[PDB]
RNA sequence: UGAGUAACGCUUGGGAGUGAGAAUCUCCCAAACCGAUUGACUAAGGUUUCCUGGACCAGGGUCGUCCUUCCAGGGUUAGUCUGGACCUAAGCUGAGGCUGAAAAGCGUAGGCGAUGGACAACAGGUUAAUAUUCCUGUACUUACAGUUAGACUGAUGGAGUGACAAAGAAGGUUUUCCACCCCCAUAAUUGGAUUUGGGGAUAAAUCAUAAGGUGGUACAAUAGGCAAAUCCGUUGUGCAUAACAUUGAGUGAUGAUGUCGAGUGAAUGAGUGAUCAAGUAGCGAAGGUGGUAUUAAUCAUGCUUUCAAGAAAAGCUUCUAGGGUUAAUCUAGCUGUAACCAGUACCGAGAACGAACACACGUAGUCAAGGAGAGGAUCCUAAGGUUAGCGAGUGAACUAUAGCCAAGGAACUCUGCAAAUUAACCCCGUAAGUUAGCGAGAAGGGGUGCUUAUGUAAAAGUAAGCCGCAGUGAAGAACGAGGGGGGACUGUUUAACUAAAACACAACUCUAUGCCAAACCGUAAGGUGAUGUAUAUGGGGUGACACCUGCCCAGUGCUGGAAGGU
RNA sequence: AUGAGCAGGUUGAAGGUUGAGUAACAUCAACUGGAGGACCGAACCGACUCUCGUUGAAACGAUAGCGGAUGACUUGUGAUU
């Protein structure tokens, strides 16, 4: 069998994580598949804890992950993260995000999951 | 004369040779006269039914026919002057654009030895023994070269029209007509007294020694590949079949259509022109 | 002359878009065998104002009611677009 | 690949058209037979 | 039954909305591929598949509120575009006529037949769907009539032009491009910012000027051009560094107080709001200077060389014939009238065409961006376009595609099959053999990055310094040597198992053929050979080049032969 | 029969001009010239090899290599056997 689809490559996985984490930081909720939310959670928590010092080095580190969204750009998402979201989690020992399971999709029966910022 | 071609193209080696067409032709450029120019339609070896009739013909380049005055009888008693020796793609011999005194132009088969400015004149009296002069066969002294011989009186030139072709006069006959003509291929014929011919040998005497060097040159000349009969199937040719390279196998070689063809004579002896032939390249009659 | 080459006027979005703004353009359906000159003569003999120019359209027949138990073809139409001069606008109905 | 049938509006009409069939005795006989079978599409001319 | 099994035929995430129901529909933001193309214009073909609204019987390899599916309505505007009313090529038809049991075949005059020739329109705007067609602006062409002025008008016929090959290289002018300048927006909290990004346009037509290109110019005689000629052709004379005739890309002025234009950007109304409305209407600045040792287009149907010697007719000009003379016709100007018929939608193809399929196949031409690059090669993107019409998991055996593999390096196998090494540019060097052309990119080696300075029009290069394990740091680039068999070579061949030593090829030889030629298609007419003429044509065999080709005429074949026998 | 196409880059023949040379030829050197069934290599044409597929995506293809690529070339339209 040949002329197969490119597939879930490592680059595709990193880009998928980037898109979901940018969206979850912009809006605050993501309705995705459970196995994708359980992988985006790691990057979300890592970004939030590294964005707690607010130095230019930390901005350069985050910019390798953030992407442009509808509600914020790549530069205003930075201001939202470092001034609104991250300062809230200033003394929380990890676990800033929660993943909960919704019902199965009508056309896939796959388990959906909502990823949210735990207040 | 002939001139070699040094290809120096490293795909085989071919010592190709071509006619110079530079020291033999007046102008190297191709400027034929518009008036005497009709285009030729390539039949391709196919008859009116569209079926291949003469094999190995087809694929030549586009040509325009130059009207040649083989008869040379209309403007008799009128002096003509050669203006240029040119190249005719439809015949091996060069053609001369001659002009008559009244201003008419025509193309004739160029005799060898004539140059630009040589006077020509045809009629049915002695005239003069000059190269290109056309007179009836009665008045030509025996021994001179003659070309463009007319078979039927008042017709046009038919014999000795190719490059380097000529015929010799060998006296007369006691009949009072049928002057003797020794032609090429060692054949002796009896040509009628009133028949008209032109003296001189036809030009381009070195057309024998031209050597083609490539398949493409012969293909552009208008010759298609000829397949041997030994390579054929047992169908479509008598010399076909076999298991490997096989000999003729029959009692004699055969045509594709199945006749003996080897050494057999294929002339219809019950012809009105048989009595006018003295020798047939081998013996009497 | 006989004036059987003016079958039916037609009113569409395109027709009303043209039929406003100084020069009016009236679109009729005509005999498919008729020519432009015959159309101008018919308008002369039945309306009275010389057309400035005439344009013609031929709409090819096509299948209609496809998939229906008995399918049928369309009818051949020739459309004519008359344009009267500046400032004149006559009514298609009412004579 | 280049399949056998390459459509052409002219070649079709000039080979199997009504005028082509009405030019020889064989074509007239073929048209007579098709009329006997009462074919709605007598020739390729009546494409529509 | 196999069996709810194989398969579902190259492309992701999220937010908002509609809806009874959404991975699949709409919008938005990204993301990933194409970018000598999945981009744009059309020929052929397809024949409504095009636009709007609605629907989800059936079709869509899943779903579906959605579709190239179905229903209803609508959509294709020409004196100048593509073809007829114009002309011919191959070829077809073909009154008479020829040939033939019949049907019919051939063929003259005529008539058709583009893939060619001739012919007058460009720029912008507009609708959901058409636009050199509709609208605005500015033009051009052909007919008819009246009129003014001038002139003798001159074809169904003659002549000239139309009218032409392949390859190659120089010029002239515009360009591409480079530099400067003008105008618009921008001034940036992540360390430093004194900048960053974008645009710089106008056609057909009219008038004037045209770099140049092409070819000698007038006068006089003429017997030749189915009659005639003042035209053509021919022959003389004079002048011929030029004149004369024809053609000619570009330039300037009107066309243009116009249009387009980067950007700026609403109102009105829908809506709960945002948003739509729309980034729409409207507004809309600059709209230039110089160079070029770089570019492509035109002049150009120009020029040179070579042999394989490179369409016809219409049309245009001209000539008399023929018609006028108290006229007709033509030319130039003005006024007015008219310009017919068919096509014009959409697709133009990993979904509209030919392949039965929304099939990994195939289909003429035209436009061709930037960086590096010889390049239309290669990598990434621009204008633009798509979301490969089943998904979500897991990362067992096993399979396909890739990547890597320590030591050995063909020990594997029928065989180094396959895979691997080399690969671009520049600088050295290059053998045996030879038909002196080649072999040859032979073999074998070296350098490539960045900075400074010197070099140039730009370079290339040169000198010094710096970094890394590695510097055409990634993509795209030949593995080599030796001996032998066959074919000289370039080529052609069994569409879909055999590309080869087979076929062909240039060359050699034999044979037939004197022209109403031999040979060949048919029954014959007719035709090919050939509008050719033994330096030519047909057939058999061998297959560059070099050296050779021996003996047998008993049998067979072929040619000739006196008589004699049957 | 009538049209169209072959990005780009190399090798540098015949011939001609000049000079030396020859009693005059021959010959040699420089310059010009741009030929080749020439060379490398895209579009284009073809199909030599491995693998996959063999109830296929496909009643003959896909990926990776491969041969020709100014000519006995390729191709569109029309006619014809
Ligand atoms: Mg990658
Ligand atoms: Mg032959
Ligand atoms: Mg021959
Ligand atoms: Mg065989
Ligand atoms: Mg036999
Ligand atoms: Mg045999
Ligand atoms: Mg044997
Ligand atoms: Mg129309
Ligand atoms: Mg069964
Ligand atoms: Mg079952
Ligand atoms: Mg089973
Ligand atoms: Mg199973
Ligand atoms: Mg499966
Ligand atoms: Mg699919
Ligand atoms: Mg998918
Ligand atoms: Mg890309
Ligand atoms: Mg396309
Ligand atoms: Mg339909
Ligand atoms: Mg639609
Ligand atoms: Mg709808
Ligand atoms: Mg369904
Ligand atoms: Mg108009
Ligand atoms: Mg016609
Ligand atoms: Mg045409
Ligand atoms: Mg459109
Ligand atoms: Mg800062
Ligand atoms: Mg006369
Ligand atoms: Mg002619
Ligand atoms: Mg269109
Ligand atoms: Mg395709
Ligand atoms: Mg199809
Ligand atoms: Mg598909
Ligand atoms: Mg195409
Ligand atoms: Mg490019
Ligand atoms: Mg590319
Ligand atoms: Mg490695
Ligand atoms: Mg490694
Ligand atoms: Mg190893
Ligand atoms: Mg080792
Ligand atoms: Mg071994
Ligand atoms: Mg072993
Ligand atoms: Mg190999
Ligand atoms: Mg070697
Ligand atoms: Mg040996
Ligand atoms: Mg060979
Ligand atoms: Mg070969
Ligand atoms: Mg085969
Ligand atoms: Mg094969
Ligand atoms: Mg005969
Ligand atoms: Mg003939
Ligand atoms: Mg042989
Ligand atoms: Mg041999
Ligand atoms: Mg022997
Ligand atoms: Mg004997
Ligand atoms: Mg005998
Ligand atoms: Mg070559």
């Amino acid at each position: 069998s040949y002329i197969n689809k490119p597939g879930k490559t490592s680059a595709w996985r990193v880009m998928t994580v980037r898109q979901q984490v940018s969206a979850v930081l912009a809006y605050g909720k993501i309705e995705t598949t459970l196995k994708k939310a359980k992988n985006t959670q790691k990057r979300l928590d890592k970004l939030i804890t590294l964005a707690k010092v607010d130095n230019f080095n930390n901005r350069r580190q985050v910019k390798k992950w953030l992407l442009n969204t509808n509600l914020f750009d790549v530069d205003q998402l930075m201001d939202h993260l470092f001034s609104k979201v991250a300062p809230k989690y200033e003394k929380t020992p990890g676990g800033y995000s929660r993943v909960l399971k919704l019902g199965p999709r009508r056309g896939d029966a796959t388990e959906m999951a909502i990823l949210q910022l735990t207040d | 004369p002939i001139k070699k071609i040094i290809s120096r193209s490293n795909s085989g080696i071919h010592h190709s040779t071509v006619i110079d067409y530079k020291k033999l032709l007046t102008t190297n450029k191709n400027k034929p006269e518009k008036s005497l120019l009709v285009t030729l339609k390539k039949h391709g070896g196919r008859n009116n039914q569209g079926k291949i009739t003469v094999r190995h013909q087809g694929g030549r380049n586009k040509r325009k026919y130059r009207i040649i005055d083989f008869k040379r009888t209309h403007y008799d008693n009128i002096e003509a002057t050669v203006k240029s020796i040119e190249y005719d793609p439809n015949r091996s011999c060069f053609v001369s654009l001659i002009t008559y005194a009244n201003g008419a132009k025509s193309y004739i088969i160029s005799p060898d030895g004539i140059k630009v400015g040589d006077k020509i004149l045809a009629s049915e009296h002695p005239i003069d023994i000059k190269p290109g002069f056309s007179m009836p066969l009665a008045f030509i002294p025996e021994g001179t070269q003659v070309h463009n011989i007319e078979l039927h009186p008042k017709g046009g030139g038919q014999i000795a029209r190719s490059a380097g072709s000529y015929a010799r006069i060998l006296g007369q006959d006691e009949t009072g007509k049928y002057v003797i003509l020794q032609l090429l291929s060692g054949e002796t014929r009896k040509f009628l007294k009133e028949c008209r011919a032109t003296v001189g040998v036809v030009s381009n005497l070195d057309h024998n020694l031209v050597v083609i060097g490539k398949a493409g040159r012969n293909r552009h000349r208008g010759i298609r590949p000829t397949v041997r009969g030994s390579a054929m199937n047992p169908n479509d040719h008598p010399h076909g079949g076999g298991e490997g390279r096989s000999p003729v196998g029959r009692d004699a070689p055969r045509t594709p259509w199945g006749k003996r063809h080897m050494g057999v004579k294929t002339r219809n002896m019950k012809k009105a022109s048989t009595n006018l032939i003295i020798r047939n390249r081998k013996g009497e009659q | 002359d006989v004036t059987n080459v003016l079958l039916k006027p037609v009113l569409t979005e395109k027709v009303y878009f043209n039929q406003m703004g100084e020069t009016k353009k009236y679109v009729f359906v005509v005999n498919p065998k008729a020519s432009k000159t015959r159309v101008k003569l018919a308008f002369e003999l039945v309306y009275g104002i010389k057309p400035l120019k005439v344009n013609t359209l031929i709409r090819k027949p096509t299948t209609i009611r496809g998939g229906s138990r008995f399918p049928g073809l369309s009818k051949l139409e020739k459309l004519a677009v008359i344009t009267l001069p500046k400032g004149i606008a006559i009514s298609v109905t009412g004579e | 690949m280049k399949r056998t049938y390459q459509p052409s509006k002219l070649k079709r009409a000039k080979t199997h058209g009504f005028l082509a069939r009405m030019a020889t005795a064989s074509g007239r006989k073929v048209l007579k037979l098709r009329r006997k079978k009462q074919r709605a599409q007598l020739t390729v001319s009546s494409e529509r």
